[PDB]
């Protein structure tokens, strides 16, 4: 990352990947697959309770 | 005013602009204080000269 | 005169923390993010 010697200031792929892998292992979201799963356990239990 | 609630957020996010103008403002200021500072200093030049 | 100690794993370290926590903050500030960005 940094400005070329061409006159291009760049990001450098190796801090883009570490962001996309900070997104991998954070706003990947596996506390939302929880919450989902759990958000799918709730509405079953609603909507199995309405077929009793 | 559960509506305001919304509002109510929408006004925080602006008191966050405003908090963010002022801080810019605080800069505007200390630039302010040594930009004058440099002028009067010209200006004491001058009248160190003019005397 | 004395030759004191200039540690430069500390500064890669931080070098290394600048570029990774440059394009961190999405947020609405953002002018903070740009002297970060300037840093």
């Amino acid at each position: 990352g940094g400005e070329l010697s061409s006159g291009d200031k760049v990001n450098g792929l190796e801090p883009q990947v570490k962001t996309k892998y900070d997104l991998m292992e954070k706003s990947n979201m596996r506390k939302s697959i929880k919450e989902l799963d759990e958000k799918i356990k709730e509405k079953r239990q609603r909507i199995e309770q309405l077929k009793k | 005013v559960s509506s305001q609630r919304a509002l109510q957020t929408a006004l925080e996010a602006l008191s966050l602009s405003f908090s963010d103008i002022g801080i810019r403002m605080v800069d505007a200021e200390s630039a302010l204080n040594h930009l004058d500072f440099m002028w009067l200093s010209v200006l004491n030049q001058i009248t160190e000269s003019q005397i | 005169l004395s030759y004191p100690d200039i540690n430069f794993k500390i500064f890669s370290q931080g070098v290394k923390n600048i570029s990774h926590l440059a394009q961190f903050k999405t947020t609405g500030v953002e002018v903070l993010q740009e002297k970060a960005l300037r840093v």
